[PDB]
């Protein structure tokens, strides 16, 4: 039951193992739909949610908002090839974008329906982007 | 758990 899925990490203030850093993204990105189809209280997670939210301006400084727009029309088409993220920025945009994919299927109703279509999480979180997003974390919130 | 990427869920 949609309802009733557990987010391990939405009240975290750290994280500090690189073994979780998938299962990290993979939840928080369904929680931005969850949150929404399901009115749960966008403010009411920790400091590690709060700073991946941050993504979401990192995608719009990177893509801008009409290629945003454009991105969420075609993927609701791969635009992103994860196989292509290789950068910092890059990496923080493409979770941005894919937060604001799964924000606004849940602002149109849409959920389940899209379950399994975003790609492969495991060709975006190579080792070195686990690494940069994990050491990036730890730096903010030390 | 279900996920919205492809080779998860």
């Amino acid at each position: 039951d949609y309802e009733d899925a557990v987010f391990y990490f939405v009240d975290d203030d750290k994280i500090c193992s690189r073994d979780s850093i998938i299962d990290l993204i993979d939840e928080y990105i369904t929680w931005r739909n969850h949150v929404i189809v399901f009115n749960k209280d966008i403010t009411s997670c920790g400091r590690l949610y709060k700073e991946l939210m941050k993504f979401d301006d990192v995608a719009i400084r990177y893509y801008g908002i009409d290629k945003i727009n454009e991105i969420v029309e075609a993927m609701s088409d791969h635009y992103i090839n994860f196989t292509k993220v290789h950068d910092q920025e890059s990496l923080f945009a493409t979770i941005g974008i894919c937060a604001k994919i799964t924000e606004h299927w849940g602002y149109k109703k849409i959920s389940e329906s899209r379950f399994q279509s975003l790609g492969n999480i495991t060709d975006l979180m190579t080792d070195d982007n686990i690494n940069i997003l994990i050491l990036f974390l730890e730096k903010k919130l030390n | 758990k279900s996920s919205f990427f492809s080779d998860r869920g």
